[PDB]
C-alpha cells in the first residue's frame, strides 16, 4: 500500500536548526507534488511549504519564507524540510503530505498523509522518561477482569509513544493524554484491561519510546501479591 | 514531464 | 487570503442519527474544497473532494455538498467509529491552501457507570524516593466524574493530576487516570489510601483503597 514514514525532528533550541524527512512508497513518488502542513494551538492546520513533482518550483507562505527550505530528493524518493531560524511558535506536529496527481486539476487534494513529527522549539533540556509498573491486584480486578498498565513518568519534551507486548496487544488499551507537572516535565499512564483468569499464564510488557531523547523502556508487568 | 510544466504554472 | 470557517465548533449527535457540518469560504472557491476526518493523535484522513466527490473506500454515508461559499459535511447513520474532529480545505489557490478551524464531532450513548481501579507505587519508584498512586475510571459516560483522594480518610488536594481519554471510538465511552504523588517519607506516614469516585452511572460513589503495608 501508500506509505509515508516521516523522521526527524523532537527538541531544538530557539534560533536552532532542524531537518525533517518522510521516505514514500506505494507510488510513483516523482509524479506528485508534496506540502508539509503544520499543525498546533490556535492556528490549526496550515501548510508552510510546497513542492512541484520534480523539485522545479517551491511555495512558501509568508510566516516561514527565509527559514524554512522544502526539497525532495526523487532517487531515494524522500522529501525534506530544511528549518532554520526556528522560533517558539514554530513548536507544532509537522505532516508530510501527498497531493492528488495534477492531472486532475482543479482538484488538487491531499489523499495520503505521513505519522506527524513534533517539533518542540525550547531552551530546556531533553528529559527521558521513568516507566514503572501499575501492576495488577485485587485493588484492580472487577467481574472477571483485571486492569494493569505503565506509569511514564518524567519526560521532556512530548511525545511518548507506548505499545504492548510489541504491537501485539491493542485491544482494551488506554493510554492517556500525558499531564504537564509542576517540574515542567511530563507524566502519562496507559493501561490495558485483560483476563484475570489468565495472569498466571500471559506476560505483558509495555514498549515506551521517547524519540526526542532515544530513550526506549521496555518494562514487564507482574502481578502483585495483595 | 508534461506534470512539472503544469506545476510550474500553477507554482507561478 | 482566504479564510475558511466552520460550524458548529462541536456537536453532539446519538448513533444512527444524521449530522450537518457546516463550512463557509470568505469568497468563492467553485468547488475546490475537500473535507478530512482526524480522530485524535492520527493523521487527517481524506472524506471528500471536489466539494462532493466522495473518496475512494470511504462509507457512503459520507456526503459532501456546496458550491461557492456555502459547504455542507453530511453524516447519516452516524456510528461511534465517527467520533473525530472534520475539516474543511479549499485548494482553489493551491499550492496555497487554507483549512477551517475543525468541528470536533461526539457520539451521545447512554449513561455507563466507571469500573474503578487502583494501583499501589511500584518498588521500583518507591527506591527513588516517590510515591504515585493511580486511580483509573475505566469506560464511563457521560464525561463528567469527581475523583477524591483520600489519605487516612482525611481529603487530600493539591498533590494529585488527572486526564480524561478522548472518546472512545467503539464504545464512546471515556477513561480517566488521576495520580496522586507523594514524596517516600510522607507516604510512609499513612497507612491507608483510597480514591472515591462520583458519577451520574453510580447510585453512590465507589471508594477502592489499600494499606501501605499490605501491598
Amino acid at each position: 500500500e501508500v506509505q509515508l514514514v516521516e523522521s526527524g525532528g523532537g527538541l531544538v533550541l530557539p534560533g536552532g536548526s532542524l531537518r525533517l524527512s518522510c521516505s514514500a512508497s506505494g507510488f510513483t513518488f516523482s509524479d506528485f507534488s508534496m506540502h508539509w502542513v503544520r499543525q498546533s494551538p490556535g492556528k490549526g492546520l496550515e501548510y508552510v511549504s510546497a513542492i512541484t513533482s520534480s523539485g522545479s518550483s517551491t511555495y512558501y507562505p509568508d510566516s516561514v519564507k527565509g527559514r524554512f527550505t522544502i526539497s525532495r530528493d526523487n532517487s531515494k524518493n524522500t522529501l525534506y524540510l530544511q528549518m532554520g531560524s526556528l522560533r517558539v511558535e514554530d513548536t507544532a506536529v509537522y505532516w508530510c503530505v501527498k497531493n492528488s496527481d495534477v492531472f486532475r486539476f482543479p482538484h488538487l487534494y491531499f489523499d495520503v498523509w505521513g505519522r506527524g513529527t513534533l517539533v518542540t522549539v525550547s531552551s530546556a533540556s531533553t528529559k527521558g522518561p521513568s516507566v514503572f509498573p501499575l501492576a495488577p491486584s485485587s485493588k484492580s480486578t472487577s467481574g472477571g477482569t483485571a486492569a494493569l498498565g505503565c506509569l511514564v513518568k518524567d519526560y521532556f519534551p512530548e511525545p511518548v509513544t507506548v505499545s504492548w507486548n510489541s504491537g501485539a496487544l491493542t485491544s482494551g488499551v488506554h493510554t492517556f493524554p500525558a499531564v504537564l507537572q509542576s517540574s515542567g516535565l511530563y507524566s502519562l499512564s496507559s493501561v490495558v484491561t485483560v483476563p484475570s483468569s489468565s495472569l498466571g499464564t500471559q506476560t505483558y510488557i509495555c514498549n515506551v519510546n521517547h524519540k526526542p531523547s532515544n530513550t526506549k523502556v521496555d518494562k514487564r508487568v507482574e502481578p502483585k501479591s495483595c | 514531464s508534461k506534470r512539472s510544466f503544469i506545476e510550474d504554472l500553477l507554482f507561478n | 487570503d482566504i479564510v475558511m470557517t466552520q460550524s458548529p465548533a462541536t456537536l453532539s449527535v446519538s448513533p444512527g442519527d444524521r449530522a450537518t457540518l457546516s463550512c463557509r469560504a470568505s469568497q468563492s472557491v467553485s468547488s475546490n474544497l475537500a473535507w478530512y476526518q482526524q480522530k485524535p493523535g492520527q493523521a487527517p484522513r481524506l472524506l471528500i473532494y471536489g466539494a462532493s466527490t466522495r473518496a475512494a473506500g470511504i462509507p457512503a454515508r459520507f456526503s459532501g455538498s456546496g458550491s461557492g461559499t456555502e459547504f455542507t459535511l453530511t453524516i447519516s447513520s452516524l456510528q461511534s467509529e465517527d467520533f473525530a474532529v472534520y475539516y474543511c480545505q479549499q485548494y482553489d489557490n493551491w499550492p496555497s491552501i487554507t483549512f477551517g478551524q475543525g468541528t470536533r464531532l461526539e457520539i451521545k450513548r447512554t449513561v455507563a457507570a466507571p469500573s474503578v481501579f487502583i494501583f499501589p507505587p511500584s518498588d521500583e519508584q518507591l527506591k527513588s524516593g516517590t510515591a504515585s498512586v493511580v486511580c483509573l475510571l475505566n469506560n464511563f459516560y457521560p464525561r463528567e466524574a469527581k475523583v477524591q483522594w483520600k489519605v487516612d480518610n482525611a481529603l487530600q488536594s493539591g498533590n494529585s493530576q488527572e486526564s480524561v481519554t478522548e472518546q472512545d471510538s467503539k464504545d464512546s465511552t471515556y477513561s480517566l487516570s488521576s495520580t496522586l504523588t507523594l514524596s517516600k517519607a510522607d507516604y510512609e506516614k499513612h497507612k491507608v489510601y483510597a480514591c472515591e469516585v462520583t458519577h451520574q452511572g453510580l447510585s453512590s460513589p465507589v471508594t477502592k483503597s489499600f494499606n501501605r503495608g499490605e501491598c
